[PDB]
RNA sequence: CUCGAUGUUGGAUCAGGACAUCCCGAUGGUGCAGCCGCUAUUAAAGGUUCGUUUGUUCAACGAUUAAAGUCCUACGUGAUCU
């Protein structure tokens, strides 16, 4: 998880989900793509 | 076919799709045939027969699945969607496979 | 039967011999000796030069006033020359090279003792001016990507535009002024000095009409 | 710099829609204004202070009558933001020597020549 | 916390003032009076 | 406290001619 | 004081703030939302 | 006087409250109408001259 | 509506579908020209989170929203009802539309806090530990901005931030 | 602001607070096999050494430590000391 002001999907397997009041990027194929809205 | 190809047809022994194409309630069952008759799904297990039985009796469409364990799944598609039948079919594959192993 | 549509043809378009952006020098050819006043009104208000397309079809529009130093020109040049197709694209400068001298006093010194020495040069830009103009055998979606990337790095509010989006932008502003349901507008009040309001306004507000504040431009103001 | 303000002449050209809204007659202009100061001269330039005095408007909320003529209007325009201008209406005509002492200026701008302080029998 | 640098209502950094609904209505009320003044000064 | 420079512009102090 | 052109957005005189507030664009509102009609 | 009436003449004050309430309801009826309705009985103003 | 029944007898499962009774829209809508159920009955701007008789017609048996393509609502009204349903659940106004619980699951006892006009999900909101100055106060949202155009019978407009 | 005086470095004594965390806790990512690391989220309850030279704050060096944190407090503290 890296904090990001602008969330961007980095591959086709990234999906945007809003959890605990903020947006996240989750990716099972490449966990390094995981992002947290700052 | 992509979602059903991931799971495979390993525990399945036969799949028989019966419908009367001149009737008005066969579209879901014909869509089920399109998905399971795909080369991707069929290539997951070459010992599983996929049979299409066309009829003109006026009977309601049926999908009869025989698993290797000996259990049967009968999905009557007159009032089922192709997605529902494929979801149920996937669920029983996920179960019968565990029982055998 | 998915319906296909015709495609525009750019065969009639010509490409210059040097499509890339030329190099901009830090300082003018001959260095200036006479030191100049700050003259902040060169970035204040609407632009009256380089507001229309000349050769190309696409550009970066300035939505505010500012000064372009040499560091900005290098960012524009390299970013554009790298992202463009020399065969089917071409770009030109719509702003002159830095000519306005900016003095600085040596660090640590007190107020007074005359004026500082010329440090660097800048190019003043007003709101509504085209900074770079592109064209060639290309659509807007092709250049808009890296043009907006450049526009974001400018010291003022900027945005990539085309002959169409610029025209629509201007006609949309005129439409808002006509159908405005508010019976009170900044212009009417200011020009008639209603409420004695000119005691808190500027002489320039008679022409800017509340759309401009310092170097900032407010497009939502009618 | 803050200076006196030149008002464009177009500001004082009434449109047909204005005549409907306010009810004036362009062909029969009113003769006299009713002018009342409703704003302070504090925090206003001295030239505005000076004109308020000339018009006899030093005391707020005190109606003064003035001639509706270009010269007077020129002064009124300088301080238009400090005052309220209404037309003097004469529903029973001008006061005469007999009724000089029985007049009252109503809030509607009508100067009546009889003031009985009685209810209307009608 | 939440201090305003220097004096509140002067200088570079100031306490922000906001326009209330009644401040707007007050201004519009005087705009209507002046608009009518314009009319009666036109004839 | 660094020592500063000086202005090199002299004269120019005439009053208005009226 | 600050100059007429500043790097930050200069604070306005309160009377000017009110002027801006009172002269904001008001869009024409239709009686019936156009999406609610054939 | 209104404060004095509330303390020492509560029946007169209730009548005044009723009168105000009646005039308030007449206002609403008038505002809702399109001019067809005649003026309310308590809304009529006595004119002086 | 359509029900799906799974009947397992011996080694053979049978999946079927039956058509049950379907409710019909009340006859003679007051605004036949209306383009969605809301404006066909002149209900636009005239319903709130507590109008469960209205809201309950557009939700699934377990409390979930129904698709806009099925109900026929417009995007604007569909979003208003969606937010209103979330507030109705959180206020406890839909006690017979609770989530489906798998066999053997009994929720633990949780503290009961009565609430209404709840915009956010309780677990996703942090305490306001620093309120900030009067001129930059952190506010507690109440209600939904989607309902800002609802008919207001008072002279004060709806306060959406407390 | 204070010159009809608001005592000026470092140290001693006692420490209050911030977290932009040095150690200890909980997590995501890794060019994370493991052992060690790097990076980010969360965490301020508790802890954060002794010495040689130098007035020193620092710095270098010796020996340790789970770690020898960054800062604010009139560069905290002289009607408590030096
Ligand atoms: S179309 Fe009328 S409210 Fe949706
Ligand atoms: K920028
Ligand atoms: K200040
Ligand atoms: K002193
Ligand atoms: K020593
Ligand atoms: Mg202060
Ligand atoms: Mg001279
Ligand atoms: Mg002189
Ligand atoms: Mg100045
Ligand atoms: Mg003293
Ligand atoms: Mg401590
Ligand atoms: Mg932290
Ligand atoms: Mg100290
Ligand atoms: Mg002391
Ligand atoms: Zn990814």
């Amino acid at each position: 998880f890296k904090n990001k002001t602008v969330l961007k999907k980095r591959c086709k397997d990234c999906y945007l989900v809003k959890r605990r009041g903020r947006w996240y990027v989750y990716c099972k194929t490449h966990p390094r793509h995981k992002q947290r809205q700052m | 076919a992509a979602a059903l190809a991931r799971l495979g047809l390993r525990p399945v022994k036969q799949v028989r799709v019966q419908f009367c194409p001149f009737e008005k309630n066969v579209e879901s069952t014909r869509t089920f045939l399109q998905t399971v008759s795909s080369e991707k799904v069929r290539s997951t297990n070459l010992n599983c027969s996929v049979i299409a039985d066309v009829r003109h009796d006026g009977s309601e469409p049926c999908v009869d699945v025989l698993f290797g364990d000996g259990h049967r799944l009968i999905m009557r598609g007159a009032h089922l969607t192709a997605l529902e039948m494929l979801t149920a079919f996937a669920s029983h594959i996920r179960a019968r496979d565990a029982a055998g192993s | 039967v998915k319906t296909l549509l015709p495609v525009p043809s750019f065969e009639d378009v010509s490409i210059p011999e040097k499509p890339k952006l030329r190099f901009i020098e830090r300082a003018p050819l001959v260095p200036k000796v006479r030191r100049e006043p700050k003259n902040l009104s060169d970035i204040r208000g609407p632009s009256t030069e380089a507001t229309e397309f000349t050769e190309g079809n696409f550009a970066i529009l300035a939505l505010g006033g500012g000064y372009l130093h040499w560091g900005h020109f290098e960012m524009m040049r390299l970013t554009i020359n790298r992202s463009m197709d020399p065969k089917n694209m071409f770009a030109i400068w719509r702003v002159p090279a830095p000519f306005k001298p900016i003095t600085r006093k040596s660090v640590g010194h007190r107020m007074g003792g005359g004026k500082g020495a010329i440090d660097h040069y800048v190019t003043p830009v007003k709101a509504g001016r085209l900074v770079v103009e592109m064209g060639g055998r290309c659509e807007f979606e092709e250049v808009q990507g890296f043009l907006d990337q450049v526009a974001h790095k400018l010291p003022f509010a900027a945005k990539a535009v085309s002959r169409g989006t610029l025209e629509k932008m201007r006609k949309d502003q005129e439409e808002r002024e006509r159908n405005n349901q508010n019976p009170w507008t900044f212009e009417r009040i200011a020009t008639a000095n209603m409420l004695g309001i000119r005691k808190v306004l500027s002489p320039y507000d008679l022409t800017h009409k509340g759309k401009y504040w310092g170097k900032f431009y407010m497009p939502k103001r009618v | 710099k803050f200076t006196r303000s030149r008002i464009p002449e177009k500001v004082f050209q009434a449109s047909p829609e204005d005549h409907e809204k306010y009810g004036g007659d362009p062909q029969n202009p009113h003769k006299l204004h009713i002018v009342t100061r409703i704003k302070s001269t504090r925090r206003r330039p001295y030239w505005e202070k000076d004109i308020i005095k000339m018009l006899g408007l030093e005391k707020a909320h005190t109606p003064q009558v003035h001639k509706n003529i270009p010269s007077v209007n020129a002064k009124l325009k300088v301080v238009k933001h400090l005052i309220r201008i209404k037309p003097l209406k004469l529903p029973q005509g001008l006061p005469a020597e007999e009724n000089m002492s029985n007049t009252c200026l109503k809030s509607t701008g009508e100067l009546v020549v009889q003031w009985h302080l009685k209810p209307v029998e009608q | 916390r939440g201090r305003i640098p220097g004096r509140q209502w002067i200088g570079k950094h100031r306490r922000p003032r906001f326009v209330s609904l009644r401040a707007k209505q007050n201004m519009i009320r005087r705009l209507e009076i002046e608009a009518e003044n314009h009319y009666w000064l036109s004839m | 406290k660094k020592s500063g420079g000086s202005s090199k512009n002299l004269g120019g102090k005439s009053s208005g001619r009226r | 004081g600050s100059k007429a052109v500043t790097r930050h957005r200069r604070v306005m005189h309160f009377q000017r703030q009110k002027l801006m507030a009172v002269t904001e664009y008001i869009p024409p509102k239709p009686a019936i939302h156009p999406s609610c009609l054939p | 006087v209104l404060a004095d009436l509330a303390i020492y003449e509560p029946k007169t004050f209730k009548s005044l409250a009723a009168l105000a309430s009646r005039r308030r309801h007449e206002g609403f009826a008038a505002a809702l109408g399109d001019g067809k309705e005649p003026e309310g009985i308590f809304s009529r103003v006595v004119q002086y001259h | 509506f359509r029900e799906v029944v799974e009947t397992q007898e011996g080694k053979t499962t049978i999946i079927e579908g039956r058509i049950t009774a379907t409710p019909k829209e009340s006859p003679n809508p007051p605004n036949p020209s209306g383009q969605c159920p809301i404006c066909r009955w002149n209900l636009k701007h005239k319903y709130n989170y507590d109008d469960v008789l209205l809201l309950s017609q557009f939700i699934r048996p377990h409390g979930g929203m129904l698709p806009r393509k099925i109900t026929g609502l417009c995007q604007e009204e569909h979003r208003k009802i969606e937010e209103c349903v979330k507030m109705a659940h959180r206020a406890g106004l839909l006690p017979n539309h609770r989530p489906r619980l798998p066999e053997g699951v009994v929720p633990k006892s949780k503290p009961q806090l009565n609430r209404y006009l709840t915009r956010w999900a309780p677990g996703s909101v942090k305490p306001i530990y620093k309120k900030g100055p009067r001129w930059n106060r952190v506010r507690m949202p109440v209600g939904s901005p989607l309902l800002r155009d609802n008919v207001c019978y008072s002279r004060t407009p709806w306060k959406l931030y407390h």
